């Protein structure tokens, strides 16, 4: 009768891939700033 | 939790995930103790009729082993079918 | 079904674009930067530590812990020396020798459990047929000297008195599934 | 003094365990405690003992009441019955 | 190519006993009889060789039983009485040999016990 | 009888890989004692050499010999090529144990079981 | 009584349920080894915190030994410790007279007191351990309290065993280490030049064993046993050979008594255990006397052990990285005064 | 009670005699459990033989060496049992090919076969005592470096001869002859009554 | 050259190896492992107890994966016996089988960075873990060591409360093995450290009879949970993680997937789990009910015989192997018609890897031999056994 | 033409058919001296002729392999001159022979 069992209808769906996100500056992007900063700091 | 918005906001970034969506520490969300009695079910054999162990009991109709070769044209054999080569996922077939 | 894992589908020739984000990669050490980024926001986290003398990290009911021998409600021990939770105890901790008491009754005149020799299996819980050794829920029994952990029956009837409200109480919630 | 007259004599070496200590023994002793529970009077000649509880108590057993001068006491619990 | 040896196979050298239980322990093949309390005839079958019985004097702190013995709780089973004897005689150990006593045959049957002058 | 050889066809042939095996551990007595640090003396440890390698004296068969130098020579590897500490070698010479007697009058004051 | 029974090694029984009161002690740990090893029950009495004697409880099995806090100006604590022991054995012993226990205390007044208790109690035998060569008259004052000690304590206890050792020779003994650990100083006193103070070291399990044994012997009453040794000594050789062993240099240098009595005193100030005492140099100075008593060793069946024979063990701490490795066998012997 | 599926039984008996058929100078009895498990039984002297058909042979590739193990029949004129399991990866199935060996019977070794068996094989050797001849470093693996016996065999006591304890005398842990506080209580199980035929 | 001994207190030899290095300078030239140093005799005593007294022992050889371990003697005990535990029993074996590898693979990929240096993961994961056992905890008793997994079925019922505690903890787990993989993962410092260490070809591995992530790492594709599909592993869906290369950092990331992998085999279990009996109801195998023993003369003498003498399975011998975390755990058990084994080799995914240390270790660094036990997940329970 | 086999030691062959057809016609070259009726020739000269046949009837590798089952093309040739070496051992070995000794008797028997 009450057994410990999955809710009726399952349970939700969970998540296992990687979710590692791609989030970071561009390249050229980002050489221009320390690049810039060398070059306003000589000046 | 109990984190002002903006040190969650902090965390959310610095760690590039919705932490706060996924919180180790548990709050109210652990089955609460306590849960109700339990009821188990009993399983089959329990039948008051038609239920002869003779039928129902594999403990010991196993027999000594097979014996092929006693030392006291033909195709060959392999051990078994070749096996079947796995195929690569679906979901997510690499990474 | 397999998955590769760590294996390049194909070569990505070098695009200055891409040349650039490598190289900017190892240069600047972006993905490093990313590392600390992470450590920085669990700093924000709250701890997950419980202060150890006033909170206590949750046992539920079936908990082991430490060994009591229990006594029927009207005050006679429960243990009536059938002796099969020495026969099944895997470490050979129980050891009990019985001879019928004046009453009549059957009853252990020796039982000594050997907590350094058990390895809280919690079978004796489940062979007893009165059921009178059962796991107690303690688990704070760390003793200064060797022989105090070996334990006769009244070291274990005085356990199973002191914890008894406690005991009745766990095995009232789990003998259903028993 | 424990329950079973355990009593170190007064010349055994193991009372130098109790020397500085407290050796354990339990007041409440059972061969009293069950004395104090009264005979109950049931009225059928065979009763059961179930232990109290049932599944919470000891093997079910049933007992025979039929001797009128004694009375049965059940070999688990030691409760007394009588008819 | 095979080499000659008459020298009964003797390994006491190689199993590592400490001499002490080799030169003093009398160990006896014997076919276990049946407890009298069971009518069950499943361990009256094989041959067992036990080693004999040593001190086991009782424990001053918990009353325990203690042994100095170690080949004591070792009861070791074989098949036949000859397998029994060869283990005794490459082990070194001494043996006494008993022979299998199995019950004789009885004559039964039901009509007796109405007999007209038994 | 009929038994395969092991190692050594005969007990004489035998019998030469047990002089070697002698000298291996004559020659190594000296530096264990050293490397051990061992409180003994290299005279004392020599005999003790040689009471090891007599206690098995009586052995006839050639293949219990053969198998006796192969775990002699597996025992002194442990010690030259050190894996066994001072414990493990001072444990041959059984210095804390006391000596039990052998005459009979002198177990039956002691021991139910002689 | 206990019925020995058992095979003879740990976790059997011997019978011998003994207050051993000073058991910290160099030779004290030595005689709770061997009477654990056997399985005697050893009650030892301690003073010192719970974390000094740790040492001793692995000797010994479970519930064999069993320490009592224990007072010596408080006759209370010495009435219970013997209430359940058979055996007493009594080694309270101290070089330096220390500000609450003077040479008679530790010496004469205290082991009076727990003979005195343990008859009370009705203990088989007491064990009294005394200095050898201990006069009455004896120059330094604890030798001669010792004295005193061993007459007094068989008026509280008639035919107590007395054994009477010489300085003990073993690792963590001073007779050995005393004189090694001079290389601190540059040079090494030694009254006459280390001449004419023939000294017999013993080893300390062989006192111990011969302790022991007397413990379980009925031969031992009213006996005053004197443990010695395997060889004497001129105080000479044995300086040198122990900075021999120790691969120290050795410098020989007389100094005059008188002074040196001085240097006693001088150490003998110090507030953490002096190194030296004047009563102690005196000591070291006064002659062993003859060998012409009740035998111990041997007597009590142990065969004395030669001092080269375990000095390396003893000495070796003393060494420096460079000799480590040496050995006996490199090392000279010294040579024995029959005189 | 278990579902058994008689395909196996069968393509695992029939590859039996094919190996029989093909090792049939050491191949003495090959049988299949009711287990469906194979486990071709050979002459000691077949070992290297019977192993190396088995790894390499198109038809029955056995490249993993599962386990290397010895049972000790005491009644047994041969008294160990060597048993070799071994898997292929290719027709996923197993086999066991097992041997007889006595105690100064030595056995070849296949670490020429399987390197795997380079340990299985000094573990057999500490507790059992067989030797492995061509070994390349046959030396105690799990007993103690002073260890005397050989541990598994049945003819040695669970509790050994002897056990350690730190002596401050001479400190150094010392080895003395066991002296147990409670011997292991020997309770005797078997039931006077069987079960069924077999 | 010099030999220097990985002495036991040192925490990379994880408390007992020694391993005799002989340093050719600071690259090592070869180890002589002298592992033993943990050998209880855990197959000797196993002779000596009955079938149900010897599982706590299997708990016990690999004390980092238990249940996965006594799955195999269960499996084992119960071919030899013809019995088969009932459907709910497989579910919840297959459940905590997968539990214990999330808790093996924590084990073993944090307590690898720990020896490298990376110190973070373990605390972040091991807290997890706690979470983890809470479930062992919850259903057995025992944070770790339950004995729930019996010779026939499982010991006692799920609590009613387990199943959801258990999506809520798979439902935020992976954001866990995500946090730890940025952290861990594409560092240089680690990938320079793992990538191109200890690199075993294929057949190598096979031959040396690596038989884990060790044969799965270099891409040979061999799972016993898909190959021989032992419970129910046949009606759960998965991805074996087969790694391309070899290197400790393809092998790591094996490990990170199976972790993935087996969520979604947990996930699976939770959403298919039948209701039914937990254990078989052949008295004569598995022990009676508590009230029907206490109610029932023909379960008393079934309760009596079966915890004083045993279940005295049919003589024959079995060797069974199931996917241990660590790699293949089989039991060969020998039985002779009695209540108590006669031989019991617990075959060790560990002692074939600790083995191929010497070989993968070569021309290698005092650090790689590090990194080497490391990727091998050895637990010397197993191999000393 | 493929980039690389999943196995990590295994290299690339190229020419895989013809290494392949060398490697099975010099094992069938080998078989020609065990002993005509002995088992093992029989039987392996069946599965290596087989072998061969569908190596020279498939021109595509990936049909070869699947054909003859092998996984990738490369481990077909290792399992091939793995047999090659085997069969040049057998000959050495002469296992063909009958039973080299009996089993001492009850040798076999498990209940025990
Ligand atoms: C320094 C300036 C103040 C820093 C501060 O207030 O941080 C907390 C405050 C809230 O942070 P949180 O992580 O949400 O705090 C957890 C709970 O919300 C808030 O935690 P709670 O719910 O426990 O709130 C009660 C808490 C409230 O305490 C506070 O929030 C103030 C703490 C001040 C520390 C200084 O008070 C306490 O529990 C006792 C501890 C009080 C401070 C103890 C340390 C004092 C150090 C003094 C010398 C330095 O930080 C911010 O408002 C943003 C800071 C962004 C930094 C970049
Ligand atoms: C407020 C606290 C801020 C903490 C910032 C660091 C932790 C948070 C990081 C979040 C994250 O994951 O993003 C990283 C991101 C993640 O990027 P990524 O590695 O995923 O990839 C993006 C870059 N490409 C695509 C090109 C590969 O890293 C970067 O954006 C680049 C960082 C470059 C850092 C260069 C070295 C440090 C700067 C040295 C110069 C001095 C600067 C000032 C020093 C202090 C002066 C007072
Ligand atoms: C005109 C100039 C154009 C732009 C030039 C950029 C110059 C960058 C200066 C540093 C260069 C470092 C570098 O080149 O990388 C070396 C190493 C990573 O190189 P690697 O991946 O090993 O490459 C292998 C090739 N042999 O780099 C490393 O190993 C880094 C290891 C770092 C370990 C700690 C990292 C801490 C990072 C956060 C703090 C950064 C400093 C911030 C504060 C600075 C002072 C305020
Ligand atoms: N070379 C030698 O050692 C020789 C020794 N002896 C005799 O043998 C006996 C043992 O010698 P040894 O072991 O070296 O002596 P130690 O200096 O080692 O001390 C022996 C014990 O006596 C105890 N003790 C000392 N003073 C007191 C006190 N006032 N109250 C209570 N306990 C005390 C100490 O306990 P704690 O440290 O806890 O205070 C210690 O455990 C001595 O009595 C000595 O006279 C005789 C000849 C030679
Ligand atoms: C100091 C450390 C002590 C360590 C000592 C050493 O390592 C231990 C050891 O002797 S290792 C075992 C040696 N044991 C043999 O090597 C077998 C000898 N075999 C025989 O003795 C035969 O009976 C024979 C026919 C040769 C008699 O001939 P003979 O009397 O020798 O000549
Ligand atoms: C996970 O593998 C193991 C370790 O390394 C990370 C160990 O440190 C240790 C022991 C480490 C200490 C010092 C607690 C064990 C037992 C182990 O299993
Ligand atoms: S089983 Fe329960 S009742 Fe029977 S003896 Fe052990 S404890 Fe006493
Ligand atoms: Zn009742």
């Amino acid at each position: 009768v009450k057994q410990d069992m999955p809710p009726p209808g399952g349970y939700g769906p969970i998540d296992y891939k990687r979710n590692l996100p791609r989030r970071g500056l561009s390249g050229y992007s980002m050489f221009a700033v320390g690049i810039g900063a060398l070059i306003f700091g000589y000046w | 939790a109990s984190a002002t918005r903006v040190i969650q906001k902090l965390r959310n970034w610095a760690s590039g995930q919705d932490l706060q969506a996924k919180l180790q520490l548990r709050y109210q969300e652990i089955a609460k103790r306590t849960q109700p009695p339990p009821k188990l079910p009993v399983g089959p054999s329990h039948k008051l009729s038609n239920n002869y162990y003779c039928t129902r009991d594999g403990r010991r109709e196993v027999v000594p082993p097979s014996i092929i070769m006693s030392s006291q044209e033909k195709k060959a054999v392999t051990p078994a079918p070749p096996m079947k080569r796995w195929e690569l996922s679906k979901d997510q077939p690499y990474l | 079904t397999y998955k590769y894992v760590n294996k390049k589908e194909q070569e990505s020739e070098v695009d200055m674009k891409s040349a650039t984000d490598n190289a900017a990669r190892i240069l600047m050490w972006t993905e490093l930067i990313r590392g600390l980024g992470m450590t920085l926001s669990y700093l924000f986290r709250e701890p997950a530590t419980i202060n150890y003398p006033f909170e206590k990290g949750p046992l539920s009911p079936r908990f082991r812990g430490e060994h009591a021998l229990r006594r029927y409600p009207s005050g006679e021990e429960r243990c009536i020396a059938c002796k099969l939770c020495e026969a099944i105890c895997p470490a050979q901790a129980i050891t009990i020798e019985a001879e019928p008491r004046a009453d009549g009754s059957r009853r252990t005149t020796r039982y000594d459990i050997d907590m350094t020799k058990c390895i809280y299996c919690g079978f004796c819980q489940e062979a007893c047929p009165v059921d009178a050794i059962v796991e107690g829920p303690n688990f704070e029994f760390s003793t200064e000297t060797h022989e105090e952990l070996l334990y006769n029956k009244e070291k274990l009837l005085n356990n199973g008195d002191k914890w008894e409200a406690e005991i009745a109480a766990n095995i009232q919630a789990d003998y259903l599934y028993r | 003094i424990t329950h079973t007259g355990q009593v170190y004599d007064e010349k055994d070496y193991r009372r130098v365990r109790f020397v500085d200590r407290q050796k354990e023994v339990n007041e409440n002793f059972a061969i009293d405690l069950i004395a104090q529970q009264p005979v109950n009077e049931v009225e059928h000649r065979i009763i059961a003992c179930d232990g109290g509880g049932g599944a919470l108590g000891h093997p079910k057993v049933y007992i025979n009441l039929d001797k009128e001068t004694k009375t049965g006491t059940c070999g688990y619990c030691g409760l007394q019955f009588k008819q | 190519q095979l080499i000659t040896v008459d020298e009964k196979l003797d390994i006491t050298t190689l199993t590592g006993v400490p001499e002490e239980h080799i030169k003093t322990r009398k160990v006896r093949i014997f076919v276990p009889a049946r407890n009298n309390m069971q009518s069950g005839v499943n361990n009256t079958k094989k041959w067992k060789m036990e080693f004999d019985t040593r001190e086991r004097w009782e424990n001053p702190l918990m009353g325990w039983a203690s042994t100095a013995d170690p080949l004591s709780n070792m009861v070791l089973t074989f098949s036949a009485k000859e397998d029994a004897i060869a283990f005794a005689e490459k082990n070194g150990w001494s043996y006494d040999v008993e022979e299998k006593k199995v019950p004789k045959p009885k004559s039964k049957s039901y009509g007796a016990n109405f007999s007209w002058n038994k | 009888t009929s038994v395969k050889p092991i190692f050594s066809r005969d007990l004489n042939e035998a019998k030469r890989r047990v002089r070697e095996l002698y000298r291996a551990w004559y020659r190594e007595v000296p530096n264990t004692v050293h490397l051990m640090q061992l409180d003994i003396t290299v005279k004392q440890g020599r005999d003790k050499v040689r009471e090891m390698f007599m206690k098995n004296a009586h052995v006839t068969d050639p293949r219990v010999v053969d198998l006796l130098v192969i775990k002699g020579k597996m025992e002194l590897q442990e010690t030259i090529k050190v894996w066994k500490q001072r414990t493990h070698v001072m444990r041959f010479f059984h210095e804390t144990e006391t000596p039990r007697p052998k005459d009979f009058l002198s177990k039956f004051y002691m021991g139910h079981d002689p | 009584a206990v019925i020995p029974h058992g095979k003879g090694g740990r976790s059997s029984v011997s019978g011998v349920v003994a207050t051993v009161f000073g058991a910290t002690g160099f030779l004290g740990r030595y005689v709770v080894n061997h009477l654990g090893r056997m399985g005697s029950q050893v009650i030892i009495p301690y003073r010192c915190d719970v974390y000094d004697i740790m040492h001793l409880r692995l000797m010994g099995d479970l519930g064999q030994l069993t320490f009592l806090e224990w007072d010596a100006r408080d006759k209370d604590s010495i009435r219970k410790a013997v209430q359940h022991s058979n055996v007493v054995i009594n080694l309270i012993g101290r070089e330096w007279e220390t500000r609450n226990f003077d040479f008679e205390d530790v010496f004469v007044n205290i082991p009076r007191a727990i003979a005195q208790a343990s008859k009370e109690a009705g203990v088989e035998r007491f064990i009294h351990v005394s200095h050898l060569n201990a006069s009455m008259k004896s120059s330094s004052k604890s030798l001669r309290s010792k004295a005193v000690g061993e007459k007094e304590v068989r008026s509280v206890f008639p035919e107590a065993i007395i054994i009477r050792p010489s300085d003990i020779f073993g690792r963590e003994d001073r007779f050995l280490n005393h004189f090694a650990n001079y290389r601190w100083f540059l040079a090494v006193p030694l009254v006459s030049l280390g001449f004419k103070t023939v000294k017999q070291p013993v080893y300390v399990a062989d006192v111990s064993k011969g302790i022991v044994n007397a413990t379980k012997d009925p031969d031992a009453v009213g006996k005053t046993f004197a443990f010695t040794g395997p060889n004497r000594y001129l105080l000479f050789h044995l300086v040198k050979y122990i900075f021999g062993m120790t691969h120290r240099t050795f410098i020989p240098y007389p100094l005059p008594l008188f002074v040196y009595s001085w240097i006693g005193k001088l150490f003998g100030l110090s507030p953490f255990e002096p190194w030296t005492t004047k009563d102690k140099v005196e000591r070291i100075h006064i002659s062993d006397v003859m060998p012409t008593d009740l035998p111990g060793l041997e007597d009590l069946g142990v065969q004395p052990t030669p001092l080269e024979l375990k000095s390396i063990e003893v000495l070796r701490r003393h060494r420096t990285y460079r000799w480590l490795s040496s050995e006996i066998e490199e090392t000279k012997p010294a040579k024995t005064v029959n005189y | 009670v278990r579902p058994r599926s008689d395909v196996t039984h069968k393509q695992l008996s029939a590859f039996g005699e094919y190996v029989a058929e093909i090792l049939p100078k050491y191949v003495q009895q090959v049988q299949v459990s009711c287990l469906d498990e194979l486990e071709i039984c050979i002459h000691p002297d077949g070992v290297i033989p019977t192993l190396t058909f088995l790894r390499d042979h198109t038809n029955a590739q056995f490249k993993s060496l599962a386990d290397l193990t010895a049972v000790d029949v005491p009644t047994r004129q041969n008294r160990f049992e060597i048993v070799y399991n071994l898997l292929s990866l290719r027709f996923n199935s197993r086999i066991r090919v097992k041997t007889y060996a006595d105690e100064l019977t030595p056995i070849d070794s296949i670490v020429s076969v399987h390197i795997a068996a380079n340990w299985y094989e000094r573990e057999v050797w500490d507790m059992f005592g067989v030797f492995f001849f061509n070994h390349p470093d046959l030396r105690r693996i799990l007993t103690d470096y002073g260890f005397e016996g050989h541990p598994f065999r049945k003819d040695f006591p669970l509790t050994g001869y002897v056990e350690l304890r730190y002596d401050d005398e001479v400190k150094r842990v010392v080895a003395e002859p066991v002296e147990l506080a409670q011997e292991f209580r020997k309770f005797d199980l078997n039931s006077p009554w069987e079960a069924f035929p077999a | 050259n010099m030999t220097l001994n990985f002495g036991p207190q040192h925490p990379a030899a994880h408390g007992v190896l020694r391993l005799v290095l002989e340093l050719s300078g600071e690259m090592v030239r070869k180890c002589d492992p002298h592992i033993g140093l943990l050998h209880r005799g855990t197959e000797k005593l196993i002779e000596y107890k009955t079938y149900l007294q010897a599982l706590p022992y299997f708990d016990r050889l690999d004390y980092v994966s238990m249940m996965c371990n006594e799955q195999a003697y269960s499996i084992a005990v119960e071919k030899l016996l013809n019995i088969q535990p009932p459907p709910r029993a497989q579910w919840i074996r297959v459940l905590f089988g997968e539990i214990t590898r999330i808790l093996n693979h924590i084990m073993a990929v944090t307590t690898h960075a720990l020896d490298i240096g990376a110190m973070t993961p373990f605390f972040w994961m091991f807290e997890e873990r706690e979470k983890m056992f809470e479930f062992y905890e919850r259903v057995s008793g025992a944070r770790m060591h339950a004995a729930y997994i019996r010779p026939g079925g499982v010991h006692q019922d799920l609590p009613l409360g387990l199943l959801d505690d258990i999506y809520e903890f798979s439902k935020n787990f992976s954001l866990r093995i995500d946090e730890v993989e940025e952290m861990l993962t594409n560092n240089r410092i680690w990938r320079n450290r793992t990538v191109d260490i200890g690199v075993v070809t294929a057949e190598d591995a096979l031959n040396y009879g690596f038989s884990g992530v060790m044969l799965r790492g270099s891409g040979i594709q061999w799972d016993l949970r898909k190959t021989q599909p032992y419970d129910v592993y046949d009606q759960v869906e998965f991805d074996v993680p087969i790694g391309s290369r070899g290197d400790c950092y393809d092998r790591y990331l094996c490990r990170v997937e199976e972790m993935r992998q087996s969520l979604r085999i947990i996930e699976q279990c939770l959403n298919k789990m039948p209701p039914g009996e937990i254990k078989v109801d052949d008295a004569k195998v598995s022990p009676p009910k508590r009230a029907e023993m206490k109610t029932s003369m023909e379960s008393l003498i079934h309760h009596f015989k079966l915890y004083t003498e045993g279940y005295q399975v049919p003589p024959g011998a079995t060797y069974t192997a199931i996917e241990a975390p660590k790699g293949e755990f089989g039991v060969y058990l020998v039985s002779d018609g009695s209540s108590r084994p006669y031989r019991c080799k617990i075959k060790a995914p560990g002692f074939a890897h600790l083995a191929g240390l010497d070989k993968m270790s070569k021309g290698h660094m005092l650090a790689d031999v590090v990194a080497i036990i490391g990727t091998q997940d050895i637990v010397f329970g197993e191999i000393d056994r | 033409l493929k980039k690389t086999t999943g196995l990590v030691g295994l290299a690339v062959c190229d020419t895989p058919h013809e290494r392949l057809t060398i490697l099975y016609t010099k094992t069938l070259d080998i078989l020609k001296h065990f002993p005509k009726h002995a088992a093992y020739r029989k039987y392996t000269e069946q599965i290596t002729n087989e072998k061969l046949d569908m190596v020279k009837a498939e021109p595509d590798v990936k049909k070869l392999e699947a054909l003859l089952q092998g996984g990738e093309v490369e481990e077909v040739i290792l399992q091939a001159e793995k047999e090659l070496s085997l069969a040049r051992k057998m000959l050495k070995w002469k296992p063909w022979e009958p039973l080299v000794e009996e089993p001492p008797a009850n040798q076999w028997k498990w209940p025990i």
